[PDB]
């Protein structure tokens, strides 16, 4: 389950960088996994948790 | 805080440009786990209580 | 052509503005989830 799901975000917030604002990719997504990164650390320590 | 603040005005900006994996995931799932659920009964009835 | 247009009217008109229509009333929800907390 979990495997599958952790990739999609980091490829489909990919999709708004040039989707939505338009501009080449490459530095496109690099503010993005910014908008997750503690939903990247601070996902695992808290699914670790049960 | 680090975006321009909304109680209920950022809130509903935010789950506006990402709704598509908390609703398509939330998908990839259930019939990734429709395999197990039933599909089979004889061998894996252990498939079924998971 | 189109066939995410069936769902992205789904996602504004009855999703999104449909969700600010009820802490537009948070109130009875109080309630509502203390029945399913103590319903389950």
């Amino acid at each position: 389950g979990l495997l599958v799901d952790a990739a999609i975000v980091v490829v489909e917030n990919v999709e708004r960088v040039m989707a939505e604002e338009g501009l080449p990719p490459k530095e496109a997504t690099r503010k993005s996994m910014g908008q997750i990164q503690g939903a990247l650390v601070g996902i695992a320590m808290v699914l670790s948790a049960v | 805080d680090k975006e321009g603040k909304g109680l209920i005005e950022a809130t509903l900006d935010a789950v506006r440009m990402r709704l598509r994996p908390i609703l398509m995931t939330s998908l990839a799932f259930i019939l990734g786990v429709m395999p197990l659920v039933i599909s089979t009964g004889a061998g894996s009835g252990a498939q079924n209580a998971v | 052509f189109g066939w995410f247009n069936r769902m992205f009217e789904k996602s504004t008109h009855h999703y999104t503005d449909s969700v600010g229509g009820i802490l537009r009333s948070t109130g009875r929800y109080l309630v509502l989830y203390l029945i399913i907390v103590v319903g389950m």
